């Protein structure tokens, strides 16, 4: 009647209050970085289940136009202003 | 691989006028008025003329697509007559059909 | 007499489809179109593009396979997205079946830079309306 | 009995920023098949029924577009073939909408629009008058 | 032995701890599955390792919990050890939503699964499933190799241990839109619809089981025509 959880503890590492403050974003992956990444999208890697799930996935992306449709999309001439 | 020869000479001909186009302009402008003075006019009316013969936009000529038909084309879908009947009489242009009234 | 896209009489033992049997002033009374799209709307763009985009796709899925295809294509087109309707027969593997939706369909999103989806309808034989 | 337990909802966050008024919007579909325009009219027209947006639909006249080309490939002038293009036309008038609604209800009959039909959608927008405009500077 | 590579192991602990560097979720599901060599003196010190894992503050994944019940799942009869694990794990997991945390997190379902059959613990199964049915856990079942063997066991389990009625629920569901039966599992059905004295049925599951590639399987055509006659 006792439960897993409580119990004998290894106390080698003590209990860390929060994370690392910040992280190096700056820094690049390393080959390592980004491939165990790719290793972490497997595990939840499904086929398509339905129709719906396979326009999502293609507007995901980039090949299916996003709705509602905007003539407009992908096109910002440099961000010119109307008065240039 | 194009239809044949002349059809050939049509799609160098649309390539030379798209390089030129911007210069031929710009050059045309100075000519197409009354305001500048005509010995500028003068020495733009030989500058465009010095340019290469294909890049003149006249000699440009709306061929079928298909067959290189020079007549009897139809510009919205840039077919021969004979080309677009054959591909509307199958029920393969969208929307086509005979006409009765 | 007219010729335009008449499978003529012969002596009652040539099988036409339902579409082959139907001349070309049939085109919007007892059959429909095989192709659907905006090109040919009024005041719409873009009708020569998809004219030869047309075209290309029934050679090339007539090429691509050989003898399995027992009537015209059906080509969809709605927004972004290229749907390829066939009626194929029942003689080539499945397998087979399988590599050529897969090749087609990203050979062709590639070519013409759009999501395209090939919609397989396999029948025992082809579909005899009548014996002319 | 193999029915999924908790569902995740798409997640639609209430910015602080404020909404698109439109006072119109004015949902022209055009086709070559009437009875196709009639089963996306009859869609359309549930939606918004679902959805609480007013709708008025009416159909303004088609147009039917001819021409001529020959019947013969050479000579035989007097013999010609005539075809045409039919566009019919529906018109959705949706009224009094907030920038989300549209964006909602567009985005679902425009992902549904039949092979062959083209819409164009005109939206008006109710607009206050800019800053600069309320009292003369000089 | 265990003794001595517990002490190197957890000398590395001591020598990161001493270097300042803070252990990941890795860190510790690495030591669960090297743990699984040692398959009976590793399971108290494999749940000091998870009682440490909750105190730091990590949150034991998937995998993590893979990596225990492998270890406490042997070849033993009684498997009182694994009843009460698993037992336990399923209640913290109940209800959580998961994230892609560790290359494992997959190989959870079809390990719990196998378990849930070894106990013939149908109630345990029927939680095992409604995790993988909450939210998106549906996605972590795995490969084609592990979602045949997931649902295998799981529907080995339904026909042995419920109602006919509500076997025949899960069998339309399941089949063939989850899976493709294996030639047991309908040997499996069978024998099921036997002991609910409800052999109506048997000549459909012959037709199910032509549609299903079992057509020239010798075990299932004899218990076909045995159970008939
Ligand atoms: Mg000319
Ligand atoms: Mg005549």
């Amino acid at each position: 009647r006792k439960n897993i959880f409580t119990g004998k503890r290894l106390n080698i590492f003590d209990m860390m209050a929060v994370t690392k403050e910040a992280p190096e974003t700056d820094t690049s992956p390393s080959l390592w970085d980004v491939e165990f990444a790719k290793q972490l999208a497997t595990v939840n890697e499904q086929p398509l289940q339905n129709g719906f799930e396979e326009l999502i996935q293609w507007t995901k992306e980039g090949k299916l136009w996003e709705f509602p449709i905007n003539n407009e999309a992908g096109f910002d001439d440099d961000g010119s202003e109307f008065h240039e | 691989h194009y239809v044949d020869w002349r059809m050939w000479r049509d799609v160098k001909r649309r390539k030379m006028a798209y390089e030129y186009a911007d210069e031929r302009l710009r050059i045309n402008s100075l000519r197409k008025n009354t305001i500048l003075p005509k010995i500028l006019q003068d020495v733009a009316d030989e500058e465009i003329a010095a340019l290469p013969r294909d890049s003149c936009p006249v000699r440009i000529r709306n061929r079928c697509v298909m067959t290189s038909r020079p007549r009897g084309v139809k510009r919205r879908w840039r077919l021969s007559r004979i080309v677009f009947r054959h591909l509307a009489d199958h029920g393969q242009l969208s929307g086509i059909q005979r006409a009765t009234w | 007499k007219n010729r335009a896209a008449r499978v003529r009489v012969s002596k009652g033992d040539k099988p036409v489809t339902y579409e082959e049997a139907h001349a070309p002033h049939y085109i919007a009374h007892r059959k429909g179109w095989l192709s659907l799209h905006t090109g040919n709307l009024d005041g719409e763009d873009h009708a020569a593009e998809r004219t030869v985009e047309d075209v290309f796709l029934r050679k090339f899925m007539w090429g691509t396979f050989p003898g399995c295809l027992a009537d015209q294509l059906v080509l969809k087109r709605r927004g972004n997205q290229l749907e390829i309707c066939a009626v194929v027969l029942r003689q080539l593997s499945p397998h087979k079946y399988y590599f050529l939706v897969g090749y087609s369909e990203t050979l062709l999103s590639y070519f013409y830079k759009c999501p395209v989806r090939l919609h397989l309808q396999t029948v025992p034989s082809k579909v005899v309306y009548k014996y002319l | 009995v193999d029915v999924p337990k908790d569902l995740t909802k798409p997640v639609v966050t209430i910015s602080d920023e404020p909404d698109i008024l439109y006072k119109r919007l004015s949902v022209l579909v055009k086709g070559h098949d009437k009875a196709v325009l009639d089963s996306y009219e009859y869609f359309a027209v549930l939606a918004a029924k679902e959805l609480g947006i007013s709708i008025k639909v009416h159909e303004p006249p088609r147009k039917i577009e001819r021409f001529t080309l020959l019947q013969s490939v050479h000579i035989y002038k007097k013999h010609r073939v005539q075809y045409e293009m039919r566009t019919l036309y529906r018109c959705l008038e949706l009224e009094h909408l907030t920038g989300s609604t549209a964006d909602v209800y567009l985005e679902y009959i425009q992902r549904n629009l039949p092979e062959g039909v083209a819409m164009e959608v005109t939206k008006t927008q109710l607009e206050q008058l800019p800053e600069h405009i309320k009292e003369p500077i000089w | 032995k265990f003794e001595e590579k517990w002490s190197k192991i957890l000398e590395l602990l001591r020598h990161m701890v001493a270097q300042k560097v803070k252990p990941n979720l890795q860190t510790f599901n690495t030591i669960l599955k090297c743990l699984r060599r040692f398959h009976v003196f590793a399971r108290s010190p494999a749940l000091q390792v998870l009682r440490e894992m909750k105190a730091i503050g990590i949150e034991p994944s998937l995998a993590t919990y893979h990596h225990i019940i492998r270890l406490f799942d042997q070849p033993g009869d009684p498997l009182k050890r694994s009843s009460f694990i698993i037992y336990d794990i399923m209640n913290e997991l109940m209800g959580k939503r998961f994230s892609p945390k560790d290359p494992d997190d997959d190989k959870f379902f079809q390990s719990a699964m196998s378990i849930c059959s070894s106990l013939r613990d149908l109630e345990l199964a029927y939680q095992v499933h409604g995790l993988l049915k909450t939210g998106d856990n549906w996605k972590f079942i795995g490969p084609d190799q592990h979602r045949n063997f997931y649902y295998s066991k799981f529907f080995d389990l339904i026909c042995l241990m419920e109602q006919i009625d509500v076997t025949l629920k899960w069998y339309e569901d399941l089949i063939p839109s989850a899976y493709f039966p294996h030639s047991q599992t309908m040997i499996h059905l069978l024998q099921a619809l036997d002991v609910a004295n409800r052999l109506e049925v048997i000549p459909k599951i012959w037709k199910d089981s032509k549609e299903y590639g079992h057509t020239f399987r010798s075990d299932l055509r004899e218990e076909i025509l045995m159970l008939m006659a």
